């Protein structure tokens, strides 16, 4: 709780032209014109086997 | 046009559309060269790049109809012997390099369909 007050300080004091190359997330289509700006985490799970329904990609791997 | 029309008819669960389409793939071939009858018609159902057929097209979007696809496409393939190498395709991309359709089936853990 200290750290991420310092974090939050910092990027304050950056000019615009610097917070534009310094920034997370990705345009996605995740509906029909549905444009949103994501974050990607990974899982590895051993416990609930199921067969997957719901993929925006039908062939994984990171392209 | 006839291409483009099956993939989306297989991975939507259509089995009204996918016989007339593909008796009518089965006419074009007959008023047609009929020199080659194997080479031509695996490259109606084969994309050229990815390499995947729409035996493995089928497979990824699991339906609730998707064994009565199967074997109509199964069952279409033996009318014109080609029923080894169309089970038995893999793509050629080189980040999928091998996979088949029982790698599919196996992966979405189909019991019937294996």
């Amino acid at each position: 709780l200290q750290r991420a007050r310092t974090i939050l300080e910092f990027e304050k004091m950056l000019p615009e032209w610097l917070r534009s190359r310094f920034r997370m997330g990705e345009l996605c289509k995740v509906a029909d014109e549905d444009f949103r700006l994501c974050l990607r985490i990974n899982e590895v799970k051993w416990t609930e086997w199921k067969t997957h329904v719901s993929f925006l990609n039908e062939d994984p791997g990171p392209i | 046009r006839l291409k483009k029309r099956i993939f989306a008819a297989v991975s939507e669960g259509c089995v009204e559309e996918l016989r007339e389409l593909l008796q009518d793939l089965q006419d074009l071939c007959r008023r047609r060269r009929g020199l080659d009858v194997p080479d031509f018609l695996m490259h109606k159902l084969t994309a050229s790049d990815t390499g995947k057929t729409c035996l493995m097209k089928a497979l990824l979007n699991i339906n609730p109809n998707t064994k009565e696809i199967v074997r109509i496409l199964l069952a279409f393939a033996e009318e014109n012997d080609i029923l080894d190498r169309f089970i038995n395709a893999e793509y050629t991309e080189e980040a999928y390099e091998g996979q088949t359709a029982l790698n599919i089936a196996i992966e979405r853990r189909q019991g019937d369909i294996t």
